[PDB]
């Protein structure tokens, strides 16, 4: 799998805000 | 032993699950939750990977956390937990690139989109990931069966 820098308001970012 | 938690699996491998395993756990868990809703079983949010039990035969069930709830909230909490299993061991500043259909699945399950409303809708989307849709039950059972046997070898 490919790793990239965290995207501003991408999926990882949206999910971090639910928890 | 006959079942491992998703948490145990993640620890044993010390790395995230692959995409196919995410699709499969999702399909299989929704299958069980759907059978439980038929018998009006109590609904529980998925608080952590510890609640997700992968069985030797490839079934996946949801245990209640040791400590009202809409169908959509169970789905949402499962979507979050699956995303963390794909993100396992990554730094806060890095991000796994998911294939677009899988990102879309998660985005809709977790309601983070900028429309899934039942266990059955999640299953339909998982089935559609396969070239032949009717292979879903056997394929996703086989994926989770292999996930179990492999983890037990470590």
């Amino acid at each position: 799998y490919k790793i990239k820098p965290r995207h501003d308001s991408g999926i990882k970012a949206k999910i971090s805000m639910k928890t | 032993r006959d079942a491992l938690s998703l948490e145990e699996i993640l620890r044993l491998y010390n790395q995230p699950i692959n995409e196919e395993q995410a699709w499969a756990v999702c399909y299989q868990c929704c299958g069980s939750l759907r059978a439980a809703a038929r018998r009006r079983q109590p609904r529980h949010r998925v608080r952590s990977a510890a609640q997700i039990r992968v069985w030797r035969d490839g079934a996946v069930t949801l245990a209640p956390a040791a400590d009202q709830c809409m169908e959509t909230e169970v789905i949402e909490s499962l979507g979050i937990i699956i995303y963390k299993a794909l993100d396992y061991g990554l730094k806060e500043n890095e991000e796994r690139e998911l294939s677009p259909p899988l990102e879309q699945l998660i985005d809709h399950m977790a309601n983070t989109v900028e429309a899934i409303r039942s266990y059955r809708d999640v299953m339909k989307l998982c089935a559609a990931h396969l070239p032949t849709e009717s292979d879903a039950p056997n394929h996703y059972q086989a994926v989770c069966r292999a996930l179990f046997a492999e983890t037990m070898e470590l």
